[PDB]
């Protein structure tokens, strides 16, 4: 079976700046309900600091992949386990600030 | 038993709902120091079961200018939740910020 996943881009603070419409099937929200919000706003309280620390560290890992698992609040107010794999991108023809690219998959915690 | 002033605290937010100021009264009531709240959106603190209704209230604030929240839960500093009711007011200029008067309905649960 196809795992359910969608791509997102974030600023280095965590705010959604781009959301792939596969998010509707994965977590129930339209992209516009996520754009402009920090991903931490959808995260379980027990996972929120881990998620903040993960966004902080991915910019230190020399563009390599960092993965995090956390509980994401779906459009039905239910906690769904997500596995977010993230890495930074910076175009070497520029000195513009790096941003973060994520792939977000619903996973089992078992 | 606490008197009304001691259960009430003011907060200010940018239009992104991030805290920009909070009264020190919150520390005795919910455990946060105001400086640790700055830059964080109100949405980081709503109970999941209140999140959709708060999103609707925010929408209403932004269309009407002034709204009372109804009864909702804020995540407390060391875990668990406090029930609050908030009156929100947008301050528009020449929107600039949102001013909140928050009243605590419960101890930490
Ligand atoms: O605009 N707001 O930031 C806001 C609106 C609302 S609202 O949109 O429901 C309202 F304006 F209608 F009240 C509610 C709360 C809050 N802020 C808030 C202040 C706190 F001290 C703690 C928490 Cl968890 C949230």
């Amino acid at each position: 079976c196809q795992p359910t996943r969608f791509i997102s881009r974030h600023n280095i603070e965590g705010i959604f700046t781009f959301v792939d419409h596969r998010c509707v099937a994965t977590v129930g929200y339209q992209p516009q309900e996520l754009l402009g919000k920090n991903i931490v706003e959808f995260c379980h309280p027990e996972d929120q600091q881990l998620l903040r620390d993960s966004f902080q560290q991915v910019v230190k890992l020399k563009g390599q992949v960092l993965s995090v698992m956390f509980r994401f609040r779906s459009k039905n107010q239910e906690w769904l386990w997500m596995r977010t794999s993230s890495f930074t991108f910076q175009n070497p023809y520029s000195d513009e600030i790096e941003y973060i690219i994520c792939t977000n998959t619903n996973v089992k915690n078992s | 038993f606490k008197g009304l002033d001691s259960k009430t605290f003011l907060s200010e937010h940018s239009m992104d709902m991030k805290f920009t100021y909070c009264d020190d009264r919150i520390t005795e009531l919910i455990g946060y120091h105001p400086e640790e709240l700055l830059g964080r959106s109100a949405y980081e603190f709503y109970h999941a079961l209140d999140s959709e209704n708060m999103t609707k209230s925010h929408q209403n604030l932004c269309t009407k200018g002034q709204v009372v929240s109804g009864q909702y839960r804020m995540l407390a500093k060391h875990g668990g939740y406090v029930w609050l009711e908030t009156q929100g007011t947008v301050i528009y200029n020449p929107p600039q910020c949102i001013m909140c008067v928050n009243y605590v309905l419960s101890e930490i649960e």
